[PDB]
RNA sequence: CCGAGGGUAGGGCCCGUGACUGGGGCGAAGUCGUAACAAGGUAGCUGUACCGGAAGGUGCGGCUGGAU
RNA sequence: UGGGAGAGGGUGGUGGAAUUCCCGGAGUAGCGGUGAAAUGCGCAGAUACCGGGAGGAACGCCGAUGGCGAAGGCAGCCACCUGGUCCACCCGUGACGCUGAGGCGCGAAAGCGUGGGGAGCAAACCGGAUUAGAUACCCGGGUAGUCCACGCCCUAAACG
RNA sequence: CGAUGUCGGCUCGUCGCAUCCUGGGGCUGAAGAAGGUCCCAAGGGUUGGGCUGUUCGCCCAUUAAAGCGGCACGCGAGCUG
RNA sequence: GAAUGCCGGCAUGAGUAACGAUAAAGAGGGUGAGAAUCCCUCUCGCCGUAAGCCCAAGGGUUCCUACGCAAUGGUCGUCAGCGUAGGGUUAGGCGGGACCUAAGGUGAAGCCGAAAGGCGUAGCCGAAGGGCAGCCGGUUAAUAUUCCGGCCCUUCCCGCAGGUGCGAUGGGGGGACGCUCUAGGCUAGGGGGACCGGAGCCAUGGACGAGCCCGGCCAGAAGCGCAGGGUGGGAGGUAGGCAAAUCCGCCUCCCAACAAGCUCUGCGUGGUGGGGAAGCCCGGGUGACAACCCCCCGAAGCCAGGGAGCCAAGAAAAGCCUCUAAGCACAACCUGCGGGAACCCGUACCGCAAACCGACACAGGUGGGCGGGUGCAAGAGCACUCAGGCGCGCGGGAGAACCCUCGCCAAGGAACUCUGCAAGUUGGCCCCGUAACUUCGGGAGAAGGGGUGCUCCCUGGGGUGAUGAGCCCCGGGGAGCCGCAGUGAACAGGCUCUGGCGACUGUUUACCAAAAACACAGCUCUCUGCGAACUCGUAAGAGGAGGUAUAGGGAGCGACGCUUGCCCGGUGCCGGAAGGUCAAGGGGAGGGGUGCAAGCCCCGAACCGAAGCCCCGGUGAACGGCGGCCGUAACUAUAACGGUCCUAAGGUAGCGAAAUUCCUUGUCGGGUAAGUUCCGACCUGCACGAAAAGCGUAACGACCGGAGCGCUGUCUCGGCGAGGGACCCGGUGAAAUUGAACUGGCCGUGAAGAUGCGGCCUACCCGUGGCAGGACGAAAAGACCCCGUGGAGCUUUACUGCAGCC
RNA sequence: GAGCUAGCCCUGGCCAGGGUGAAGCUGGGGUGAGACCCAGUGGAGGCCCGAACCGGUGGGGGAUGCAAACCCCUCGGAUGA
């Protein structure tokens, strides 16, 4: 339930913030954090390779467990739910009966105090993980691995899920967050339920400084630049695009498909996204 | 106003110093030319 | 001290008037179509929505104050 | 107190018919459509037929001159939460009643906001016919919307 | 063209006369008053404002009159810009 | 003899400008060959959130002392940051290193690249971050947390004693963290004292006083006290913390829980050791057995790793503690005590500046800490002042124009002008009071007013203390006094109305543009299923992202409101297993050269044969585009209506002479005496129009218009006055420019604008202060304009390639 | 060559004083319960005023400068992009 503000500055008019009700613990687990090395968008050459980055709040990385087949059979208790600033989803502190502690991204509906477990035999309950083949068709599911033992890749951000559609041999058919239909191998693990913090999408940044806090530097339009800079640059006065609209590097940017033609995963894409 | 020379002993030694010059094919050609020319100083002296 | 009133400043209601503009009434024999009254030639009406020179048309839902 | 009928209301679940789209197969010269046609679709293999899948929306028969609700309105089936109401007994209170300016709530459809959803249908719009014209009626397309959540709107031939 | 700074204003003038006013005249379709028209005349004078960057022009209030032109469309080693 | 030639020298301009902040000087005495300028004293002025003091950087002897004055110093010079010489910098505890890690850098392993080289986990390096033991005073011409004095402390080695499973680069804990707000208690620092100590003072009318003036502390081990921080104890289980583990984590039981205890800090005290003024006397000496006490204010600092709230969610590693493994348990570690040991580098001085960056002893620039008092509501603001530091390295006169900075001005009040440009006005605080419109916050300090000093009296509340006194902080009422005036000086909004643009705060052309431009939340299209797309790179490898469609890239639009129409023929992109075209390659009909021949060698048709293109569809918040003529109504006029040509389709709503309207100052209305601007309308829109968004929009703006009030030297229209210059005298002394010059006016002439030619006119020789008409004055080989088969940036359906992609 | 400047990364530091008074919370009222209203508390914010600090709006001065961008007056931000 995104929170509003009264219009008592110009920017508070529209600013909305997450409510943080599901948060039960406000400092991270010291053994699970490491320094998140800000890049500025620069690569090992020093060159900006992603424009308009840098200047965000300092953050610590929270090691997330994206395997969970690491501890088949060992239940854990949901000790806490925590803010993670490296991701839209919330995160769940888990105390294994092992004594081991681990973070998972927090699915919707998950309650502090409950138990989750992982494995071929685990119950179909929000928060459990099983290879995809053992999850009933129609189950909504998140943190899906894409190839077995490679790590959860799909449906991780706030609010997202994949739905299990059907089986075909060693592969199940998932409807991804994007709407694509994809064969994903059945030994790939997945966690029951949808990722939580679904209200994330309705947050209204409200002011320019807010994007600054997130490390987003102002984006300059190509139409605002000169010809030395950009297809759209130049012109006396304002100017329409005057050519198929383009990126700074000259490639068309309205419609032009860019997935590689002869990519081996094509055999496993059943139907591209829609909408 | 703030001018362009803002001396800094560490900066000087790390940028133009003997060891920087030797680390690199170009800096080595610098040392070699200033030797062939007979420069009394191959590199800027800083106090360090 | 209070004090008719004069002055300064700012509000409230009303009246008159105003380039231009909105529709309304009225007006023996103007121009356009024919929406309604018969099943009025697409039953009519209807709240709403959108569109169209105009009456109107269409969508959704409602009424019979509809025919056979 | 004991009983009853009922699409009264809300939440969750879930079942079959049908349409569309997709995949497989089989098959070929048309299908569709109309007052008649054209546009449209089709040898790049359509229509018609079989199997598989996906998805939304509505619930046939029962069904009625029926039932329930204060109205608006309510129809597959199931469970749960819940309102109204009638009958019997003649047991309890002892006029505690009627109405009700204001107030508060409810209030078809359309419409509006924010998310979602989108099969069929369809304002707008496009095209084909008709016509003197045809910003219509008829035909082929078609976007809001029609669906769900929350929040607004508060109108009506909201009629007996 | 190894630079003759360009519109308007301001300031400071100075000159021409094809004279706007003031002085002197002839003709008048000059009764008077007031005009018209031409001649002589450059001594002096020739206002303040609204609009516009404006020169110009229009307008307001006046005036005896609110003249027209030259001086590198006078004047930026004088100002403005 | 010329090349705006080159190098050097030397002229001219000229005894001219200038001598570098308008904080400011005067005199006496000394020294010396020489003194405005050096030293000393007295007077005067200036800074005092500095123009004082302490760190860091940077500088590198500039520090102190003697002797000097050629040059340097904008003058002088006896002086100096100058010349010569001698001296001067002292650490286990300060800072850095023999400690740690951050970005980054480097890099065993490993990866990549024609060479050179590029990467790269560990590890190593890397600090103003972490970690770590010294405070106060005295001493020198010059260093001092360094020497010395007093009182404290750290580590290393070795020994003694007690204790214990000792033991690590491995496990674990801790270290360890944000922003805003902030509690208690202290300290720094400050104010006051009628108390305590002091040399003295009584003036000029008065005061011998509860007088004036000065001062009234600093450091300190253990112990103690106050205030804080940190921390549950026990037991059983145990599969996790990449071996082990008694540690840690997880489950359970019991006891403890706003505590306590233990522990660690800060503050107070504390054996002891220091300091100690005014004044007077010659840095010293006295004062002085100096006194060293009470009250108040009180941090942003300390206790600290404190508390609360919030979202944008806030380093690492070591030191340290605990666990155990090899081992070893004659060892080893822990605690106590004792003796011994303890290295390298810096330390001078300048440090908002004459020593640093600016060529200069340059009005500029330079990070951190301290920065006293009083009053003004507060404060680091302002004025004045303490400590401390200065008067800015040319002076002396004069009292013209003119210029600068400043003050005032009769009557008028924007008439000034492109424009109220500039300058007035206003101006703090308390109180009263405040409109349209609004997104309900705002608009708002709206507007507009009133109050404001001092004195006496009465009185309310808080803090400290004790509930009182005293001191301190917020008030309340009554009566008075003075002046032209009570934020009496200084610091301190002019206001309103109404348009255009842009929502807003932000950003920008360093050095002519700050804006309407850029950005911005927000909206839409589109690409991207992750070894993502995309970007940088030959590559490896990186970024994207230790992210995963509620996410990431690209593009346009630009809060919000109401909206965003018609065209898919062309270009783009998207879809399309047919068809057409299509390269290498396949195929090899059929020819050819040569050889006696086997053969060797070459040309080669049909046909099969990608992407691309053609072709068929889709698609606008993709590139884009959204008609012409003629007729028509019972007054005229105009055309709801019609006809016809053309289109891919003919511009919808909304707006409109506009940041767009050419004709144009369109026309009408408003405002004005008067209005090319402005505002409101009209619509024949030269040439608006819907995300190169259309129309609106509260708030906002050093944006650009228009008006009004207030007030003014803007002006009619100028006048006076101040200071700094200009001027004169002494000192020091440039510059661009310069063919040479013995360099007048007119009218002509002349390459067409003549000091220089002709004719006339005028004119004794040489300066000084002034003004700028001329010397087509200076400056700059015109930046406009053209020319050169000159250059460069940029574009594209110019050509031709290349990367990249297929 | 990034000791100037532009961006980013790491690690530190700095922002006198005053003003306005969001959410929440407490209580009161309210109702079937509610929404909600009132008061107090509270202390938010690319909030307001204004030094330091960062700027560079208008004018004036300077223009062989104090200065190859300075000086005076005025003006913008000043808890934040
Ligand atoms: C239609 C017009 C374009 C006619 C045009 C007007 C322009 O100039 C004039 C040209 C004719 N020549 C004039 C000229 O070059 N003048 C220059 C001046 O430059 C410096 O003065 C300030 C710059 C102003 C002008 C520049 C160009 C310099 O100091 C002066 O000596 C002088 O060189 C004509
Ligand atoms: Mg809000
Ligand atoms: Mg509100
Ligand atoms: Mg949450
Ligand atoms: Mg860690
Ligand atoms: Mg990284
Ligand atoms: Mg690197
Ligand atoms: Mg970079
Ligand atoms: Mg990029
Ligand atoms: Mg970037
Ligand atoms: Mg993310
Ligand atoms: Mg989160
Ligand atoms: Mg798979
Ligand atoms: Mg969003
Ligand atoms: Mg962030
Ligand atoms: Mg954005
Ligand atoms: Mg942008
Ligand atoms: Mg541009
Ligand atoms: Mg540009
Ligand atoms: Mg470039
Ligand atoms: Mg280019
Ligand atoms: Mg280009
Ligand atoms: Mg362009
Ligand atoms: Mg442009
Ligand atoms: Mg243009
Ligand atoms: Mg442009
Ligand atoms: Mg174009
Ligand atoms: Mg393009
Ligand atoms: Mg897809
Ligand atoms: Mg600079
Ligand atoms: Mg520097
Ligand atoms: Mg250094
Ligand atoms: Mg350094
Ligand atoms: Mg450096
Ligand atoms: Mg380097
Ligand atoms: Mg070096
Ligand atoms: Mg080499
Ligand atoms: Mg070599
Ligand atoms: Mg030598
Ligand atoms: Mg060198
Ligand atoms: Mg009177
Ligand atoms: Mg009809
Ligand atoms: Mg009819
Ligand atoms: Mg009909
Ligand atoms: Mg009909
Ligand atoms: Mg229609
Ligand atoms: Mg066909
Ligand atoms: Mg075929
Ligand atoms: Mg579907
Ligand atoms: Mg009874
Ligand atoms: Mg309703
Ligand atoms: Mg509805
Ligand atoms: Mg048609
Ligand atoms: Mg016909
Ligand atoms: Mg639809
Ligand atoms: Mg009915
Ligand atoms: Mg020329
Ligand atoms: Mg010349
Ligand atoms: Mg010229
Ligand atoms: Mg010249
Ligand atoms: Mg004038
Ligand atoms: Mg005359
Ligand atoms: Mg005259
Ligand atoms: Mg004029
Ligand atoms: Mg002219
Ligand atoms: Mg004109
Ligand atoms: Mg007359
Ligand atoms: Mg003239
Ligand atoms: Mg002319
Ligand atoms: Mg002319
Ligand atoms: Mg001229
Ligand atoms: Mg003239
Ligand atoms: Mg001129
Ligand atoms: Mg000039
Ligand atoms: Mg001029
Ligand atoms: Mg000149
Ligand atoms: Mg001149
Ligand atoms: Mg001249
Ligand atoms: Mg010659
Ligand atoms: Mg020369
Ligand atoms: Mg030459
Ligand atoms: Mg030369
Ligand atoms: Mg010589
Ligand atoms: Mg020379
Ligand atoms: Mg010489
Ligand atoms: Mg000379
Ligand atoms: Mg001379
Ligand atoms: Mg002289
Ligand atoms: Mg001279
Ligand atoms: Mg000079
Ligand atoms: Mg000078
Ligand atoms: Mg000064
Ligand atoms: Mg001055
Ligand atoms: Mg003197
Ligand atoms: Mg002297
Ligand atoms: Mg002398
Ligand atoms: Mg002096
Ligand atoms: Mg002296
Ligand atoms: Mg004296
Ligand atoms: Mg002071
Ligand atoms: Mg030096
Ligand atoms: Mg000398
Ligand atoms: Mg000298
Ligand atoms: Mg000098
Ligand atoms: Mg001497
Ligand atoms: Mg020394
Ligand atoms: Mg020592
Ligand atoms: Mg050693
Ligand atoms: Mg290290
Ligand atoms: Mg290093
Ligand atoms: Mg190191
Ligand atoms: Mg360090
Ligand atoms: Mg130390
Ligand atoms: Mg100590
Ligand atoms: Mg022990
Ligand atoms: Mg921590
Ligand atoms: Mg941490
Ligand atoms: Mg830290
Ligand atoms: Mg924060
Ligand atoms: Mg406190
Ligand atoms: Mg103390
Ligand atoms: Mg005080
Ligand atoms: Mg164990
Ligand atoms: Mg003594
Ligand atoms: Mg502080
Ligand atoms: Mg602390
Ligand atoms: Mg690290
Ligand atoms: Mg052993
Ligand atoms: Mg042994
Ligand atoms: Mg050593
Ligand atoms: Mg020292
Ligand atoms: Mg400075
Ligand atoms: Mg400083
Ligand atoms: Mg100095
Ligand atoms: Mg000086
Ligand atoms: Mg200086
Ligand atoms: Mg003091
Ligand atoms: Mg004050
Ligand atoms: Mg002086
Ligand atoms: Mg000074
Ligand atoms: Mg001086
Ligand atoms: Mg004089
Ligand atoms: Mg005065
Ligand atoms: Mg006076
Ligand atoms: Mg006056
Ligand atoms: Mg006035
Ligand atoms: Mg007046
Ligand atoms: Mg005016
Ligand atoms: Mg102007
Ligand atoms: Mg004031
Ligand atoms: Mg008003
Ligand atoms: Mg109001
Ligand atoms: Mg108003
Ligand atoms: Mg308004
Ligand atoms: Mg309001
Ligand atoms: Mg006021
Ligand atoms: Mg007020
Ligand atoms: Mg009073
Ligand atoms: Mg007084
Ligand atoms: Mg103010
Ligand atoms: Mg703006
Ligand atoms: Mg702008
Ligand atoms: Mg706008
Ligand atoms: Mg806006
Ligand atoms: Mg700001
Ligand atoms: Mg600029
Ligand atoms: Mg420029
Ligand atoms: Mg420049
Ligand atoms: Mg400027
Ligand atoms: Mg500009
Ligand atoms: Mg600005
Ligand atoms: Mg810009
Ligand atoms: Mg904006
Ligand atoms: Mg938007
Ligand atoms: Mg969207
Ligand atoms: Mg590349
Ligand atoms: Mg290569
Ligand atoms: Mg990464
Ligand atoms: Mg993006
Ligand atoms: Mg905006
Ligand atoms: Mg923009
Ligand atoms: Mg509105
Ligand atoms: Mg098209
Ligand atoms: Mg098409
Ligand atoms: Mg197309
Ligand atoms: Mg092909
Ligand atoms: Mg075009
Ligand atoms: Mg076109
Ligand atoms: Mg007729
Ligand atoms: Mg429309
Ligand atoms: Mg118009
Ligand atoms: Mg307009
Ligand atoms: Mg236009
Ligand atoms: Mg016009
Ligand atoms: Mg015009
Ligand atoms: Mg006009
Ligand atoms: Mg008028
Ligand atoms: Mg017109
Ligand atoms: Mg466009
Ligand atoms: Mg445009
Ligand atoms: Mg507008
Ligand atoms: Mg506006
Ligand atoms: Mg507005
Ligand atoms: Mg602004
Ligand atoms: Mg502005
Ligand atoms: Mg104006
Ligand atoms: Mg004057
Ligand atoms: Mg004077
Ligand atoms: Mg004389
Ligand atoms: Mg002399
Ligand atoms: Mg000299
Ligand atoms: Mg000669
Ligand atoms: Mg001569
Ligand atoms: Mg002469
Ligand atoms: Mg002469
Ligand atoms: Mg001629
Ligand atoms: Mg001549
Ligand atoms: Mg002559
Ligand atoms: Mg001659
Ligand atoms: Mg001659
Ligand atoms: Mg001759
Ligand atoms: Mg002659
Ligand atoms: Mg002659
Ligand atoms: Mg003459
Ligand atoms: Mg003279
Ligand atoms: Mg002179
Ligand atoms: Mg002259
Ligand atoms: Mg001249
Ligand atoms: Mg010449
Ligand atoms: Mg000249
Ligand atoms: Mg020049
Ligand atoms: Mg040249
Ligand atoms: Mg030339
Ligand atoms: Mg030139
Ligand atoms: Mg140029
Ligand atoms: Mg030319
Ligand atoms: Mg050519
Ligand atoms: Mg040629
Ligand atoms: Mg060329
Ligand atoms: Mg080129
Ligand atoms: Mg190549
Ligand atoms: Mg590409
Ligand atoms: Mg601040
Ligand atoms: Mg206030
Ligand atoms: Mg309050
Ligand atoms: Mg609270
Ligand atoms: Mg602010
Ligand atoms: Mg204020
Ligand atoms: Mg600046
Ligand atoms: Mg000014
Ligand atoms: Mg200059
Ligand atoms: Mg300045
Ligand atoms: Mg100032
Ligand atoms: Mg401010
Ligand atoms: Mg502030």
């Amino acid at each position: 339930a995104v929170k509003k503000f009264k219009p008592y500055t110009p920017s508070r008019r529209f600013m909305t913030v997450a409510d943080f009700s599901e948060i039960t613990k406000t400092e991270p687990e010291k053994s699970l954090v490491k320094p998140l090395k800000k890049t500025g968008g620069r690569n090992n050459q020093g060159r900006i390779t992603v424009r308009f980055r840098g200047g965000g709040h300092k953050r610590l990385y929270r090691i997330i467990d994206f395997k969970r087949w690491d501890k088949v059979g060992i239940p854990a208790k949901v000790a806490a739910i925590e803010y993670d600033p490296n991701r839209s989803a919330r995160i769940a502190l888990l105390h294994y009966v092992d004594g081991e502690k681990r973070y998972i991204i927090a699915p919707d509906g998950l309650q502090v105090g409950q138990q989750v477990v992982a494995g071929p035999d685990a119950p179909i309950q929000v928060g459990n993980a099983l290879p995809l083949r053992f999850i009933p068709v129609g189950t909504v599911v998140h943190a899906v691995e894409l190839e077995p033992k490679k790590g959860a890749k799909l449906a991780r951000a706030a609010g997202t899920s994949a739905q299990i559609q059907g089986r075909e041999g060693d592969y199940v058919i998932l409807r991804l967050p994007s709407g694509e239909l994809r064969k994903v191998h059945g030994e790939c693990y997945a966690t029951v339920g949808a990722v939580g913090n679904a209200d994330h999408k309705n947050i209204v940044l409200g002011k320019a400084g807010r994007s600054r806090w997130l490390g987003r530097r102002p984006h300059v339009r190509g139409a605002a630049m000169n010809p030395v800079d950009h297809p759209h640059g130049g012109g006396e006065g304002r100017a329409p695009r005057g050519r198929p609209p383009a990126s700074p590097w000259g490639w068309q940017t309205k419609g032009l498909k860019t997935r590689k033609r002869r990519k081996p995963s094509s055999r496993f894409i059943i139907a591209r996204r829609k909408k | 106003m703030k001018r362009t020379w803002q001396p800094n002993r560490r900066k000087r030694a790390k940028t133009h110093g003997f060891r920087a010059r030797m680390r690199t094919p170009g800096g080595r050609k610098v040392l070699k030319r200033r030797r062939q020319k007979g420069r009394w100083r191959l590199t800027p002296a800083v106090r360090k």
